[PDB]
């Protein structure tokens, strides 16, 4: 299933990029 | 794609002027206090203007806060502080408190106070970004990084700083331990709404939007129980705003569930939990008009229409009639009696603020600059 968890990078990388 | 964030009033302060007369003897002495008045003048005057950037504020910021740091910060012993901490008397108006203001003589308190309406201003640029029906994606980041940047410096302001004020601040004052606190909370509720919104536009699992969601409307609750010690009559306006985005992120985050349980052949669940959404929304929907009849800070809004709170509506009725379709011809499943439970997994950190210190003090500052102060009258 699993997928939940490629996700999340996807945001923690757009909000810890400023 | 854009947002609503509630806004109190910005602090006020008496203009300063830095003169100290027959005390400062020198031309050296009188420089650093022109320099002080002019970039206090040039900071207030950023607050209320509309041109101003995050760069600008940082810029003059520093500028005043770095020369300010003179009044508080030893040159040389880290466990000293400036003879002058107590030369200059410095007074502010106090967000809930109206135009009522209060004065400490502390350079200390300016320090926080002026800070604390540094990190106001963040929230007011973001807010503003977040209006834009024309919002593109690098100001919706703006406005994160902005609430996050805001965070960050009230939270700094509460730890390092608020503990050295020798006269605590009166219950519902800024400069009070638990009202900051819940700035600093509405402020990661705020800025975690942004990433949602890009979440659900950039087509996430639903599981983690639900969680996301629901992360939210925790922050947002515990702002609102954070200032319910207040006297009800000034928080009054602030806590609807929080208790209506409470409510409806809540959901929010049932509308997200469902589909992760519809996902799961557990349709049945998935029309009760649509269910739950729709009452939750209508809560929000109830609150939001409170808040445009509750007296309070800031303007006079009616939250209802905002292009976020009519679409997590229609959202609602789409995915819950996506639910009982699916539940007529495909699962026939019971429609359970009890609303489902949510998770409440621990922090997903995206909304961690970002840590803030004042400048070191400015090099203007020398010992014998410091020297031409007092001489004792």
């Amino acid at each position: 299933k699993e997928e939940e968890d490629d996700d999340m990078k996807e945001l923690e990388n757009w909000a810890g990029s400023m | 794609d854009t947002h609503w964030f509630h806004r109190n009033p910005l602090k006020a302060t008496a203009p300063v002027s830095f003169n100290y007369y027959g005390v400062v003897t020198g031309p050296s002495a009188s420089k650093i206090c022109n320099d002080l008045r002019s970039s206090r003048a040039r900071l207030l005057e950023l607050f209320t203007d509309l041109s101003c950037n995050p760069e600008m504020m940082k810029n003059a910021a520093d500028s005043y806060f770095s020369l300010l740091q003179g009044f508080i910060n030893s040159l040389d012993e880290s466990t000293q502080e400036s003879k002058l901490r107590y030369i200059q008397n410095f007074k502010w108006t106090d967000t809930l408190q109206g135009q009522v203001p209060s004065a400490q003589q502390d350079a200390v308190f300016e320090l926080i106070s002026m800070g604390f309406n540094v990190a106001l201003w963040y929230t007011k640029y973001a807010s503003r970004l977040a209006g834009k029906e024309n919002i593109t994606e690098d100001e919706a980041k703006e406005v994160h990084r902005s609430l996050k940047i805001a965070a960050g410096i009230f939270k700094h302001l509460k730890e390092s700083h608020l503990p050295k004020l020798i006269t605590p601040a009166e219950k519902g004052r800024d400069l009070e331990s638990r009202l900051i606190e819940a700035y600093v909370i509405q402020c990661q509720a705020e800025a975690q709404e942004v990433t949602i919104a890009r979440a659900i536009e950039l087509k996430h699992a639903p599981g983690l939007i639900a969680a996301l969601a629901y992360e939210t409307a925790n922050f947002y609750q515990k702002a609102d129980h954070t200032l319910s010690s207040l006297e009800p009559a000034y928080s009054a306006k602030w806590r609807k705003y929080l208790h209506l985005k409470m409510c409806f992120y809540t959901a929010y985050a049932y509308c997200y569930h469902g589909e992760t349980l519809l996902a799961s052949d557990k349709c049945g669940e998935a029309i009760r939990s649509l269910q739950e959404a729709e009452k939750l929304y209508a809560k929000a929907e109830a609150l939001c008009k409170e808040y445009g009849e509750t007296k309070g800070p800031g303007p006079t809004v009616k939250p209802s229409g905002h292009l976020f709170f009519r679409k997590l509506g229609n959202l609602v009725k789409n995915t819950l009639e996506k639910c009982q379709r699916e539940n007529g011809f495909i699962y026939f499943q019971k429609i359970p009696t009890e609303a489902p439970q949510l998770e409440l997994k621990a922090n997903y950190g995206l909304v961690e603020p970002i840590p803030f210190e004042f400048p070191p003090t400015s090099v203007q500052w020398t010992p014998e600059t410091l020297a031409a102060f007092d001489l004792t009258k």
